[PDB]
């Protein structure tokens, strides 16, 4: 399979799709309804949040949200007991690493892709909607 | 890398504006100095025998001295005259006339301090300077004796580097000249030692060439200098264009002469054709290895098969195989092989050059180092001695500031050279 | 981790080149210029968004040979640092590339060398390619060896070379080259192979029907050569040999390192319709004796070993058939104290053939390398030609005017004397 | 379209062109010449791309005879110099 | 073969001989023209077609192509002699052309 | 595994070839390209083409032959025909100056140049084969390269082959009726050189098939085309037991051991009964008695000699087609019973019986019809020694004087040669007379 990155670097750098967010926690005991921004790097498919308060709410300064990565389809994703989180896998050790014709140490986690997200739809972030 | 053009003399701007006019066409260049071409590789290695200048435009590195204003002033229009620069057509205003030591001693030196301003500057213009050229012919005093002299301070100052001199040797036949034995006895004294290379042409056989393979009637002197400049530009072809197999002007000079004062060769051009049997001539490698090496197509009068063949080139030009090239110099050694030396086993040196000269599907160029240019050298000292024992005309030489124990020093360094050429054979 | 860099030396040693580079192009899938639209790493180097640079290096004195490879279709295939050129040629001269232009790039050309083997992970071979006719191909690989020799170690260092021929040459100098060059060649090459002008002009005139055969022709015969010993280096074999394996097998003595080399199916496309191309049919095609690469007759010869190597579709009980007849035919002549005389290689991939080429896309194909006593008459040719010129000094004013003594002319004479009678002492029986 | 920057040779305009690397002056110059004219039948810079009776079957590679023509072309095999001379 | 020309012109006198009906074909002798001149055809009767047909005066006129031989012979001009005697047999004479000139001997 | 090689040499021998390799073709399903058309096939395997062909991956069929000719005429006429594909192109081998109609210059000084090739070929066509029954040459006596470079093929067989066996087609001269002036030369060396080397030889002159082919067919004007023709159905009915299934068959060791009693009678005829036009064919009964017997017609053989004059030794019989065993015994013993037959005294059984049961193929174009029954004859007579005794009469009415001897001797032959094979050819008119005279 494919671990190229080169390629998408030259061709989608410096282009990213933005979108506004609002979050119904209402329904929730004492949440408000709150405005995000959802920005989404072209260049590796990676996603980055942030808070966009009101001129009166009592919350503190964040420059963010949640981190610049890549968001699970489903779930808080349970991607414990370590070692599993490796790309590529080995068969033995000879450091120097040769590469094992069958593939074991893989897992089918899915992400969000430019594919996915479109305007006027609803998706799973961490376990919100 | 790349060359200045030296010129001296009344025939050395005859021999060598020709020759501008030759080389230009190579490189699509029009007759105010501009590249019009029709390829990338007329324009890839310019810089050899060129400088560049503003505006889109190459001149030459040329000097055309003279010691005569007179003589370049129709060489400065001509049709290809106006592409040289004006500012080294370094001139004298009195005449050599004939006269050796008018050009060496008295007249020349004074003009000599002035001439190598320019090919100072010249060769301080460069990247990595190769050689230089010289046309002149070994009659006068203007080509011959102010060109012996420019030869020996170019040398120590210029110790490494290549010269040649493509000289122009008097003939026996007609003489057009009373005193040209009194000149070229006295001219070789140092082409024997001065020079890395020297060519030998005479005028009696580019008059047979132009009577009997060419049919002309009546040959000018424009298509005699056309026969020079067709060689003059076939020894500087690897130089200048990309070849199957190379052989560039330092290549061929190591691997020619054998001992280091025979360095006098005679050149000839293989497909040379009357203008009627042109249509009635095939074209194939054969056809150029029979009349390269025929003792008719010789450009210097000294027969071939009156000697032995000592070493012996071939500067191929066009497109052609190396197994046919490399068949027809077996073929031929193998055949006649008494005129071939023998104490060395292969004597043939070769060269492909992929582009033709212009015109022509294929062409072959030829240098010969025969046994037999001992009878230019033996000619000239049998009627050189036969004035010099009642010393003829010798007052207006000895009045012009030199002795008398000369002339019989240089006899000296002539006739050592003829018993070194039968030494060998 | 099967790293092996080739160095071109030679306006001879570019158009070998030139010919085995675009052999190693269409071999795999890649361009001219170096994408591929897992076994490349023996060759080719690896960087980002899909290129393969070669593992090479082209450097010679002249200018003018080199830059139509700059120009022409594989500009942005080599990587530009590589292309190594001086200024001024040696022309013709042993001396002027050994002692004078040479030492103006040894110090450039040793830094690319470093620069690639650092890179590599672990190296096998050098793959030098020369020949010994001219300056360059034969003074700046001289002193191109007894710097490798040193710098490097005990890395293998292949010789693929071409001799001068008996009677075809191109230069009145060739036996003055190549008696001063056997001096340097012996001490630090450890395989050293002999493939002259003149016999490829005679197979591609009978087995192929190319009357004026030009070097284009010449030059895609050698590639193949050079890529049979190096199939399986790159691919996989049902028996297979490195190029650290059969330098052990192939020679006897720390002196007899000359092999000849032979390639079987070297057969016209439209004359290979009707012939079987068996396995024992081109087994013994190769000690036909109008098929081998250098003019010396093995039947005046003695063989101390044979390295078959087989590519294609051969099976190893259709070998072990052919290798017995080939020892019961009486006109072949294996040494006394040989008695196993064979080093077999089986390998699955089958030569690949270039378009515009001469030969016929082939199932199976035979390359040969032999050992034979029989090379003691193309040294004792060419020794005459030396002295023949030498015995009174022709051409010596040039040679001694930069750099080298008078006595290293004869230095090498008695190199090359003492190197022919251990072809008379080793080839003798009981 | 340009040069590789080892590469020694004529290119027009090169010394009087500056400031930039080599092969962007190389690429900008084989561009357009305002002040002259560039060749349209070159040869250097070429495109990559991966390396009555009588017809060329009416015979055999040891057949003897006077083929028209076929005695000018070189380094083909003997089939191929046949067929580029009768066709 | 040649580089300096790819065609050239030769000029020629046709003579028809009135008394038996023959033709001769002859090229004026040029300085450094460098070719054999002087008489290309012989004196004969010329055959104009495969049936054994002969050159008649009345089938020549200038702007017309003489084929003799496989040399196609334009006629451009005619002298004052053979004008009067055409004009006297009732054959009307085309314009006079004029001869190419041959690049070259131009050069 | 059948498999026999076949060489061909000069003019003659090269038009034998064409004729024979059109019969075989068509025999087996061979089309000039060289493959069955896998449209439709005709039966049988692959047993009845590996006598004569080869295969490769593809399916080709390149025949074990190769022609030599010193002149590059003859041959070129198989590169441009319609079986130019058919052929590989190294076998047909072809010199440069032919041999002037010299025993010499094809034997000394040219036949040295394609001696070396054509070793080598056969050197290649024998190390694919498996097991060779033998070879067949085909050529003249007249010739030049079929008398001259003839020879000196056979001798470079027997010393690097061995005891494989060498059959000869051969075209003796004619009682008077010759197309050269030299043939007493050359029908005497040739004679004395291929004595020692060849196992059989069924010479054959050409006025014979002149006389059969106008009387038994209609065909007045016959050129070499209807010449050869007819002697490819007997080169082929020799080996037709090789190729096809017989109800009692022969192979070519079998009848070497039975014809030639004597290691230098090896000189059998040659007799091919039914020939006859296809307007008379379907009229007859054409029996196996009817074509028994037609073979002892002394106007029917095809040699110019007259068994009436001598005793017959051993013959074969090569029964092809609808023949039935019980039929050739009655038709053989009306033979032994009939009186103007003579056979020798030590010979009582004389006879060997070959049956088939391929009945021969038809070549368009040719004149004789589809029959369904053949019998081919190899006699022995002692009626042979007539046709030397007019041989080494016209050699001597030239050579008492020394006519034509400048020309062969100026080619590295001396003049030795010449009262050598006088006397050797000499010897073997005694030993007819030594053989068939009674105890």
């Amino acid at each position: 399979q494919s671990f190229d990155t080169l390629k998408r670097f030259i061709q989608y750098d410096g282009k990213v799709l933005r979108f506004f967010c609002l979050w119904d926690d209402s329904t929730s005991l004492f949440g408000d309804r709150r405005e995000f921004v959802l920005h989404y790097f072209l260049c590796d498919g990676t996603v980055e949040i942030r808070e966009v308060l009101p001129s009166n709410s009592g919350r503190d300064a964040m420059s963010s949200f949640l981190r610049r990565g890549k968001l699970p389809k489903y779930g808080p994703p349970g991607i414990y007991q370590p070692g599993q989180i490796t790309d590529r896998a080995v068969l033995n050790v000879y450091d120097g690493y040769l590469l094992d014709k069958y593939q074991l140490g893989k897992v089918e986690q899915d992400f969000y892709t430019d594919q996915d997200l479109s305007i006027g739809a609803t998706i799973n972030v961490w376990g919100r909607k | 890398r790349e060359i200045v053009h030296l010129q001296a003399g009344q025939c050395g701007n005859q021999i060598g504006a020709k020759f501008w006019e030759v080389i230009s066409d190579e490189h699509g260049i029009d007759p105010t100095g501009t590249y019009h071409g029709d390829s990338d590789l007329q324009l890839e290695r310019i810089n050899v025998y060129y400088n560049e200048a503003t505006g889109g435009k190459y001149v030459p590195r040329a000097v055309l001295v003279d010691l005569e204003p007179g003589t370049m002033d129709s060489v400065r229009s001509g049709p290809f005259g106006q592409i040289f620069r004006p500012d080294n057509f370094v001139f004298g205003q009195s005449g050599a006339g004939n006269n050796w030591a008018k050009g060496h001693y008295t007249e020349g030196a004074e003009l000599v301090d002035s001439v190598l301003d320019v090919v100072r500057k010249e060769a301080e213009s460069c990247d990595c300077l190769q050689g230089f050229q010289l046309t002149h012919s070994l009659g006068g005093g203007t080509g011959s004796g102010m060109g012996t002299l420019l030869i020996s301070k170019i040398r120590e100052e210029y110790p490494d580097r290549i010269m040649n001199t493509f000289s122009v040797v008097p003939s026996p036949k007609v003489s057009d000249t009373v005193v040209e034995p009194y000149n070229a006895t006295l001219s070789v004294h140092q082409l024997v030692e001065n020079t890395d290379e020297t060519y030998c042409i005479d005028n009696e056989a580019l008059y047979d060439i132009c009577f009997r393979t060419l049919k002309l009637t009546t040959p000018t002197y424009g298509d005699l200098n056309h026969l020079v400049s067709a060689t003059m530009s076939g020894v500087t072809t690897c130089l200048r264009f990309p070849g199957q197999l190379n052989a560039d002007l330092r290549k061929l000079a190591v691997n020619m002469v054998p001992f280091p004062r025979l360095h006098f060769f005679m050149p000839g051009f293989a497909p040379l054709t009357s203008r009627g049997s042109q249509q009635y001539r095939a074209l194939t490698v054969p056809e150029l290895t029979q009349q390269m090496f025929d003792a008719k197509n010789m450009m210097a009068a000294c027969d071939p098969r009156h000697g032995r063949y000592l070493t012996v080139a071939a500067v191929f030009r066009g497109r052609m195989s190396m197994k046919e090239v490399d068949e027809q110099m077996l073929n031929v050694q193998n055949k006649n092989s008494s005129y071939f030396v023998e104490w060395i086993p292969n004597n043939v040196k070769t060269a492909v050059c992929d582009i033709p000269p212009r015109g022509l599907k294929m062409s072959a160029t030829f240098i010969g180092n025969s046994t037999a240019i001992q009878e230019l050298f033996k000619r000239i000292s049998e009627q050189f001695t036969a004035m010099f024992r009642r010393k003829a005309f010798l007052h207006w030489y000895t009045g012009e500031g030199m002795d008398e124990m000369e002339f019989t020093e240089a006899e000296s360094n002539m006739n050592d050279l003829v018993s070194e050429y039968q030494q060998y054979q | 981790m099967r790293e092996c860099i080739s160095i071109h030396v030679g306006q001879a040693g570019v158009q070998i080149g030139n010919a085995c580079w675009e052999l190693y192009c269409l071999e795999h899938g890649i361009q001219p210029d170096g994408q591929m639209p897992d076994s490349f790493n023996t060759f080719f180097s690896e960087t980002g968004a899909g290129k393969h640079v070669p593992r090479a290096v082209f450097v010679d004195l002249e200018p003018t040979v080199i830059d139509e490879v700059r120009t022409g279709t594989y500009r942005q295939l080599f990587h530009p640092e590589q292309l190594i050129t001086g200024k001024e040629d040696a022309a013709n001269n042993y001396a002027r590339g050994h002692y004078t232009i040479g030492k103006e790039i040894i110090d450039l050309v040793l830094d690319r060398i470093r620069k690639l083997a650092d890179q590599c992970t672990g190296l096998q071979g050098f793959l030098v390619f020369h020949s010994f006719g001219g300056g360059t191909g034969s003074g700046f690989t001289s002193l191109l060896m007894e710097r490798l020799s040193v710098d490097y170690g005990k890395k293998s260092k292949l010789e693929f070379s071409i001799y001068p021929a008996p009677q075809v040459s191109t230069a009145v100098v060739e036996p003055y080259n190549s008696i001063l060059t056997t001096h340097t060649t012996l001490e630090h090459s450890d395989c050293a192979f002999m493939v002259d002008n003149e016999a490829i002009y005679d197979i591609c005139r009978r087995n192929l029907d190319i009357e004026r055969p030009t070097y284009t022709n010449l030059n895609r015969l050698i590639g193949q050569i050079v890529s049979s010993i190096t199939a399986s280096l790159r691919f996989d074999g049902a028996l297979n040999v490195d190029l650290t394996e059969f330098q052990t097998n192939l020679v006897p003595y720390p002196r007899i390192h000359f092999p000849l080399a032979t390639y079987a199916p070297v057969i016209s496309a439209e004359k290979a319709y009707h012939e079987q191309l068996s396995v024992a049919e081109i087994t013994n095609a190769c000690f036909e004796p109008a098929n081998q690469m250098v003019k010396c007759d093995p039947r005046h010869g003695k063989y101390m070993a044979c390295c078959l190597l087989y590519r294609g579709d051969v099976v190893p009980k259709d070998v072990n058939a052919a290798i017995a007849t080939i020892k019961t035919k009486r006109t072949i002549q294996f040494v006394d104290w040989c008695p196993t005389g064979f080093k077999v290689g089986i390998n699955y991939q089958p030569p690949t053939v270039v378009p515009g080429g001469d030969l016929a896309k082939v199932q199976r194909a035979v390359c040969m390398l032999s050992n034979t006593t029989a090379i003691a008459e193309a040294w004792a040719r060419l020794d005459h030609k030396f002295d023949l010129m030498y015995a009174k000094r022709a051409f010596v004013h040039w040679y001694v005017g930069e750099g080298m003594e008078e006595g290293e002319f004869s230095e090498a004479r008695e190199d090359m004397a003492a190197l022919e009678k251990d072809y008379e002492e080793v080839g003798v029986d009981s | 379209p340009h040069y590789i920057p080892g590469y020694t040779g004529h290119c027009p305009l090169l010394r009087f062109s500056m400031g930039q690397t080599y092969g962007q002056v190389t690429g900008q110059l084989l561009r357009g010449p305002p002040g002259l004219a560039w060749p349209p039948a070159h040869r250097t810079l070429l495109p990559p791309i991966q390396s009555h009776e009588r017809l060329s079957s009416s015979i055999i590679p040891g057949y003897t005879g006077f083929i028209p023509r076929a005695q000018f072309i070189f380094a083909k095999n003997c089939n191929q110099v046949w067929a580029e001379a009768m066709s | 073969i040649s580089m300096e020309e790819h065609y050239r012109i030769r000029h020629v006198n046709i003579y028809y001989y009135l008394e038996d009906d023959s033709m001769s074909v002859i090229e004026p002798v040029v300085e450094n023209s460098g070719i054999p001149q002087g008489k290309l055809i012989k004196r004969q009767r010329f055959t104009k077609n495969d049936m054994g047909d002969h050159y008649h005066w009345k089938d020549l006129n200038r702007g017309i192509n003489l084929t003799v031989y496989g040399k196609t012979f334009r006629i451009v001009d005619c002298d004052r002699f053979t004008q009067d005697f055409l004009e006297s047999q009732g054959i009307e004479l085309n314009p006079s052309e004029k001869i190419p000139l041959d690049p070259y001997t131009q050069l």
